[PDB]
């Protein structure tokens, strides 16, 4: 284990590879990938010729968290400040082959809303197979997007948000016993 | 290294004497730790024998303007500007050790500095609204009617720690904690 | 290192006496600000007494030759040329915390330079020049009419920071962030 | 390197003449101490000259301040601030060197201070406050009555290592341990 | 580290006082920029006061030496030696800031030098072929007739850096990227 | 580096004027060797002019703390406390290179010190046993009566290594070892 | 680092006054160049004022030990002691800038030297062998008679580099390679 | 790093004034290449003014006590200490540069040292048994009768490295090697 790239990017040649945190990594790790973005070729410790040819390889870092830390600064008071902060740790050997850098920006309320949207529609499939229904209503979404949000992590725990507010309490049915025919839920959660 | 270990737990150091060196290093180290988490508390400890008064107010502004709050802890000495910066704390969190000194006393020139009268008539001006800022500023963090403080800091005023609770510069005097 | 990470933030600090030595190091750090990113403003901030007029203008040509805009920031004093360039920084960015101090004055010669008459005729067509230069400068930087410079600079004019604000000298005040 | 092994092993080397700075560093070792290991003793090795009141007690609160039993070893001498501080360890746990000195003192002037006599009033009372706080400190940690403690340090009282253990400053003098 | 990153964009930065220690550091930087690159252009910024004139006749022969062209860039002065090292960059590469000072004046003894009048005589014919030579390298750089430069330098002659254009020192006043 | 190289073979190397810093470095070495092997012998190389008394008993009470055997080797000189610490090693184990110097001589106040004659008597009685004590340490380690070296230290006593061995302040005079 | 970059090419930089600890570094530097390529030329860069004779032939008795040849190359200034290290270069590879001066004078002590008449016959039969030798030295290596060069080092003797080659102490004076 | 690679390669650089802190590094120095190895040739080079007598014993004491030879190389100065120094190495080994200085002198003091008459008689019996041990160690090396050298050492003897070899200070007078 370590070496395994043979049984995944050889096996298949279509292939998306995640560098999830490239940040957190030691120089000679990405000295190995100058490699695969010049030529599409790595040599593995085993001897093989691990095609990184059709991968789409996609790097990660999240050397932004400046205004993500509070709207506040270093000084006395987003886009080019993780530009930067990417030449300020990475060698610009290493940039420069890569096709394009994609700069993600902090979420608006009406944006996160429609991913409140999405998911609490992936649950809502597995109600109807027992006959449940979760009576949607958009003041409980407009509450499972200011906790289930923060300008450090936002929208992963989102889903958590989604678990423990709604669904803990739809669980609270049969534990008094709301099987029927099917029960029509509608729930919502105090005001913050 | 014992001062990197204070700043990496949120704790600026002034120690020395209140200068623009030392205010330059504080201004620094201020807003570094507001940059770090505007929402932790700074703390401050303060074993200065005070002078300046843009240094002063340096540390001062700098030290109000942060998100977070100042925790001041006065180790053996307040004096002069140190005192100001002790009062300049957030309420409930100025501290003092037991047998540390607050020493608060009027704007002064360190030595003569000469010049026409006109020349002196505006330097005696400044240092009256150094004097007048310094009872303003000490008037606001200890709730007093910045006329008894220009009573008080007519000469040197020594405050035990017990006592400069009462008189409003700090807020605690701190317990010991020897397991024993 | 917190002066580190003020320029790794675009914040250069200028803390010390306005000299040759201090005006040597802002140029090299004002330039290499403009190169990491021209469009990113540098902010400046000042706790400086002045002194030095070659080495103001030399500060002062490099903030306005960089293609950033600067962010000039009062601290606790910015005397003599200090002043100049805390008002050298671009509109609506110049900046001044609530008890900073700004000093206004003419430039004078720190102590006798000796010559001939002809030689002193010289150094005071310097000096003159300096002092034109210096209200030119300030006359650019506040909107005034710079005769009015020269009658406010006739001595050393000390303006807090509410009333650098209404002189020219910086464009807001800054408003303290502590959550309280 | 000698001093950070000494720091490893939970040892504070006093070691120069107590002013600001020495008690700054002191400060920042006994807390730091206190934060890797609470209930394991800070030893505090004590060879200096003294001096510093305010240095003396940002010194003695801290190390009384923390959790950990503080041991205080005088290894040649424990004069003025030293000798309080040498008092100041945890009873059963203060020690000196068989040929250490220990020099009790009431506090000094170093050098005249002028000014009216108004400011000497409280520059006399400030002083009188201090020596009553060295008799106070000193009989707390010694079990004498701080008028004997008056009438002997009213001179330099040099204490042998055997009787500062008479005398309460230490309470063990170090048996050699060279294996012979 | 802001004068690193000058020098590696091929920026010797004079800055200080031009003695033999400062013009041992830009001789071996202006040789290490020959030596990186001899094709482009070595800049040479100026905010130096001068003094010197074996020191500056060291710094001027070493950038007339190398095959990179020289771009001197007077900061806010250039006075005495660094006058004539900032005419001594290539015609079309002499740059001055719009405030930047330059003075050129004669060679002076700092300070009186005894001896007897034979070696009053020589260290007289060496300061007039100092004199000669800081004319006949400004000759050759202002495009002026050497004996006009004589009575121009007879006192200090301040140039302002539009004046000094119109002088020879510079080529070209430097327009900023900022219209504020 | 030979300093690490003899401290890395337990050599504690004294070389300079025995101070309160000499002092502290000595017993910082003494403690650490004791630590790494407390059975293996401490080499203690003395070219001292020596000077202090609580910096001789502090190096004096450490070297006979710890477990390890001091070897003293007089290299050039042991003047005053130096030669003090050279018969405090271990008795078989203190050596003196041919042409060393012993240099015995009763303390002395560098200067003299003001006061009361109240306060003299006891700057008085403690010299008195500060010569006590260096009598009495001198003679536990030269097996001399301790009124013989009060005869002998009346006067500055210098001793050749030769005569030092029949002094008793050292036990071997070190013959070379040139393979010659 | 520059001053690494001319010793890494194999540049010795002379530059300071030339004393003990300046001619301490050159031989260190000339050994190390000898010994890392003994066939690989050595350059000396000299701007140095001179100073020290036995400075100078310690310097000079090294570069003229080593196997490498020596290019020395004035850089502003050879005086003294430095115009005899720019002689001491290896022939057709002794360099001068083109406004490199060139001071050859005799030996001279700087400042009185007490003593009786039988110690001042010795210290002046000092001085005139470094007289000798300085002549007999700089006859070897301008191929001049050594009496001439006493007539000549009479007093200060400024050689221009043209004038120096003709002299002998140079042997070519340096072209400017700007390509323009 | 230069002197490292002469260390390196077994060569002690003396170098500098021989006081206590050269005479320890040098110490520090002879016994590592010492322990290095002790059968091949430490080298050292001399360009030291000399002093100290104990820190000259310190140093001849090391070097005539390791198992390596010493090689002593005069570069351009041995004066006082240092020239016993220099005779201090083995036979056939003591080298000097062509136009290096020996300087032998009698002991003297630096000053006047105040004292009693019988404090006068013993420092003037130490000066005297330095001249005659200065004197019986340069009549073990030299093969002098060491009258011979009281007669010589009377006032400054300099030796030119030709006539110290015939006085037997050194036994080569070191021939250039430049391939030329
Ligand atoms: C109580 C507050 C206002 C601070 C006090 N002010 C002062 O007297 C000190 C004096 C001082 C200290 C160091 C160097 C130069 C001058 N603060 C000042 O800078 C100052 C200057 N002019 C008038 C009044 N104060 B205290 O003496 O530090
Ligand atoms: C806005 C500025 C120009 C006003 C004040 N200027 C001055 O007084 C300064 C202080 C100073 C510094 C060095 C040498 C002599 C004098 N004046 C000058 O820079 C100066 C320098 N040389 C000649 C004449 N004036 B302040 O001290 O900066
Ligand atoms: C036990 C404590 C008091 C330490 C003692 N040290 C002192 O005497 C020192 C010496 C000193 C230093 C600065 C200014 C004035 C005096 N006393 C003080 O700390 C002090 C400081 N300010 C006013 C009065 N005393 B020790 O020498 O007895
Ligand atoms: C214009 C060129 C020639 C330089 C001028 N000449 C000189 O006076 C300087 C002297 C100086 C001046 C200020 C500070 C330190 C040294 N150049 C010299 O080294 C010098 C030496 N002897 C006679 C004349 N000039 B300027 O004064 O620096
Ligand atoms: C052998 C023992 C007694 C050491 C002797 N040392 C002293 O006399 C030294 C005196 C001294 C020496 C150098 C610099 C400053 C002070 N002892 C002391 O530290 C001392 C301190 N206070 C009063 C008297 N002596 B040595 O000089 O004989
Ligand atoms: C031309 C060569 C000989 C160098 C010249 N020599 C000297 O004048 C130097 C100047 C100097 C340096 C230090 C101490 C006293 C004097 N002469 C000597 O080195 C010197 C040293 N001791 C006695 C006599 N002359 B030059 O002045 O540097
Ligand atoms: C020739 C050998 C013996 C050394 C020569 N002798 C001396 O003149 C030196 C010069 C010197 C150094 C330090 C302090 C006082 C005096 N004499 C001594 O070493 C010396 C040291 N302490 C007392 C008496 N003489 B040399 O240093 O001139």
């Amino acid at each position: 284990e370590g070496g395994q790239l043979t049984e995944k990017v050889r096996r298949k040649p279509f292939s998306v590879v995640l560098f999830d945190a490239i940040e957190k990594a030691h120089q000679e790790i990405y000295n190995s990938l100058l490699q695969v973005l010049e030529d599409g070729r790595l040599t593995d410790g085993q001897g093989r010729t691990v095609d990184f040819k059709n991968t789409v390889l996609i790097f990660t870092s999240n050397l932004g968290t400046s205004d993500i830390s509070k709207p506040v600064g270093l000084g006395f008071s987003m886009k080019q400040k993780v530009n930067d902060e990417l030449k300020k740790h990475f060698r610009p050997e290493f940039l420069n082959r890569i096709d394009d850098i994609i700069v993600f920006h902090q979420l608006t309320r009406e944006e996160i809303i429609r991913m409140v949207d999405l998911m609490i529609s992936r649950v809502a499939g597995q109600l109807k197979s027992k006959d449940m229904a979760l009576v949607l209503t958009d003041a409980a979404k407009a509450l499972l997007a200011k906790r289930g949000f923060d300008p450090v992590l936002g929208a992963r725990p989102l889903r958590r948000t989604i678990q423990r507010e709604i669904e803990d309490q739809l669980s609270e049915k049969i534990l008094f016993e709301e099987v029927g025919p099917g029960q029509v839920v509608t729930v919502d959660v105090d005001n913050w | 290294n014992p001062y990197n270990k204070l700043f990496e737990e949120r704790i600026i150091f002034l120690g020395v004497q209140v200068d623009d060196a030392s205010a330059n290093d504080i201004m620094a180290q201020l807003l570094v730790l507001e940059s770090l988490d505007p929402d932790r508390d700074i703390t401050m400890y303060i074993n200065s024998p005070g002078g300046g008064f843009t240094s002063l107010m340096a540390i001062y502004d700098t030290m109000q303007y942060v998100r977070a709050d100042i925790q001041t802890v006065c180790l053996g000495q307040a004096a002069s500007a140190a005192a100001v910066l002790l009062a300049a704390g957030t309420p409930g969190k100025r501290m003092a050790l037991p047998n540390a000194r607050v020493l608060i006393h009027q704007p002064s020139l360190s030595g003569v500095i000469q010049g026409q009268f006109s020349d002196l008539e505006i330097q005696a001006a400044e240092i009256e609204r150094m004097r007048t800022l310094m009872e303003t500023t000490l008037a606001r963090h200890t709730g007093k009617d910045a006329g008894v403080i220009r009573k008080d800091t007519d000469r040197d005023k020594i405050l035990t720690a017990e006592e400069a609770k009462d008189y409003g510069i700090i807020d605690t005097v701190l317990e010991y904690r020897k397991l024993s």
